[PDB]
């Protein structure tokens, strides 16, 4: 056992968030396309994102994320 | 907090760019337009149609998703004219000017009760029971259910502003819930024992479930939006007092007035399209499945329409805002709420000749909300 680690946390999201198993949730894997987020699941993503790890992402940087792994990559910065 | 207490400042900057503006706010991208001509012709423009506030297939909200997706506001042809044709007979010119009556004496009960105490909340002594109580009035709910629809009716209101969030949207599924089954228990009273309100005109052709969301749609209009604009009103004319001496000592001018007021801190900030097809408009062009904001507060400060537009002027004349709408979806409603607010300003400042203020905005972006509004008189 473990503590939650950036990559969990962020799967644990996108997982409660669309209703698929956070195994299921792969890091090459697109929101759109693969997960199938719609027009509200991808602005509600993003809330609970800023929310989970305290930070506030512009419109502009929200835009370039669309997998898994740039949320991911875009947490360990910032 | 800096947009919510001046977004007059932001919406000229979108402006000087373009009337038409590519960008994106709050995580929403799409066009915002800040034009009056522009408005205007999008309104006007049947290609640029409603749509629900919510993603069309989604049942993430399944409850919240069905009221809002019955509602005549976010219906197309031909089921927006049908919807609103049957609504529409409560509303007529001569049906709003029957209500005067009712509304002239909730006005006088209402400052009745405030009178000795020298002071009073706008908003809550006075501002909202108004309109709570004619909407109820209008669409057949019981004195004892009054409350219970104020509540609804706050929440409901979030879950299609800008501001929304996850919680705001799980609260109004719930409270969607309580008020369709609600209005499903009033129509099966009024369906056995027709009564002299909307609700028995509707079932007088609508589904007892299209006729539940309409009375939801009527209250919460009823209550969020005729609200705001008594108390936008009252503080602006407080913050000039120079044209409120000149209402007070004329209350004639109480249509124009009102009008201005409607121009100047306009209830309604914000609508929205969906563009149908490929469109283009003001040397852009809009493409099919793109959103289109139209900034309902920032159009009616288009200095090319008013002149000095951030001046507050009550005799300006003729006053043509967009602060109801424009085209096929205009105002329902504008005609009742021009009348409450007529009828409770001109009392107002005939029952308390000494008023003064002794202010914060609710966090919505797509309306101009007070949180409150204290004010002292005699
Ligand atoms: C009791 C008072 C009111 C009632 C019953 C009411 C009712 C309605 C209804 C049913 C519609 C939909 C019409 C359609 O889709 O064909 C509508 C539209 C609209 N209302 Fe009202 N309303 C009220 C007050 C107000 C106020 C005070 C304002 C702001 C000044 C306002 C602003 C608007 C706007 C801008 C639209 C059109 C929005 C769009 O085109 O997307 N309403 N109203
Ligand atoms: C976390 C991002 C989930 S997905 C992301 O959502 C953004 C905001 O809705 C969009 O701008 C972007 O196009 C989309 O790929």
């Amino acid at each position: 056992s473990h503590m939650s680690t950036i990559e969990e946390r962020v799967k644990k999201i996108i997982g409660e968030q669309l209703g698929v198993k956070q195994e299921e949730v792969t890091n090459n894997a697109s929101f759109v396309e693969d997960l199938g987020a719609d027009s509200l699941d991808t602005v509600e993503l993003v809330m609970a994102l800023e929310e989970e790890f305290d930070t506030e992402i512009p419109d502009e940087e929200a835009e370039k994320i669309t997998t898994v792994q740039a949320a991911i990559d875009y947490i360990n910065g910032h | 907090s800096e947009f919510l207490k001046n977004p007059y400042s932001f919406y000229d900057t979108l402006r000087a760019v373009h009337p038409i503006y590519k960008g994106s706010f709050l995580k929403y991208p799409g066009w915002y337009v800040t034009g009056y001509e522009e408005t205007a012709a999008i309104l006007k423009d049947a290609r640029f149609k409603v749509r629900t506030p919510l993603p069309e297939s989604s049942t993430k909200y399944q409850d919240l998703s069905h009221v809002q997706n019955q509602m005549m506001l976010f219906q197309n042809q031909p089921d927006h004219r049908r919807l609103r044709t049957l609504a529409s007979g409560a509303f007529t010119p001569r049906t709003t000017e029957s209500y005067q009556p009712y509304i002239i004496e909730t006005v006088h009960h209402l400052l009745d009760q405030v009178q000795g105490k020298k002071k009073m909340e706008v908003i809550s002594d006075f501002a909202f029971p108004l309109a709570s109580f004619v909407i109820a009035n209008i669409i057949g709910v019981p004195e004892e259910d009054r409350e219970q629809l104020k509540e609804w009716a706050a929440s409901l209101i979030q879950t299609i502003d800008f501001t929304r969030s996850r919680k705001a949207l799980t609260e109004g599924n719930i409270m969607a819930v309580q008020a369709m089954a609600y209005f499903k228990e009033l129509i099966q009273k009024r369906k056995r024992h027709p009564q002299q309100d909307m609700i028995s005109m509707l079932l007088k052709k609508l589904t007892e479930e299209e006729a539940a969301s309409t009375c939801i749609l009527l209250a919460i209009a009823g209550h969020e939006t005729t609200v705001n604009l008594i108390s936008n009103s009252v503080l602006c004319l407080l913050q000039h007092p120079e044209q409120l001496l000149k209402l007070r000592e004329n209350p004639d001018l109480i249509g124009t007035a009102v009008e201005e007021c409607l121009r100047y801190e306009s209830p309604t900030q914000m609508t929205a399209r969906v563009a149908s097809e490929d469109i283009d408009i003001c040397g852009v062009t809009i493409r099919q499945g793109e959103q289109v904001y139209l900034l309902l507060g920032a159009a009616n400060r288009d200095p090319s329409i008013f002149t000095n537009p951030d001046v507050f002027d009550i005799t300006r004349s003729p006053n043509p805002h967009l602060s109801f709408g424009h085209g096929h979806h205009v105002c329902l409603g504008s005609s009742l709420a021009r009348l409450e607010a007529q009828i409770a300003i001109n009392t107002l400042l005939q029952r308390m000749p000494s008023l003064n203020l002794a202010w914060r905005y609710r966090p919505l972006f797509g309306f101009r909300a007070l949180e409150e509004l204290p004010v002292t008189f005699e």
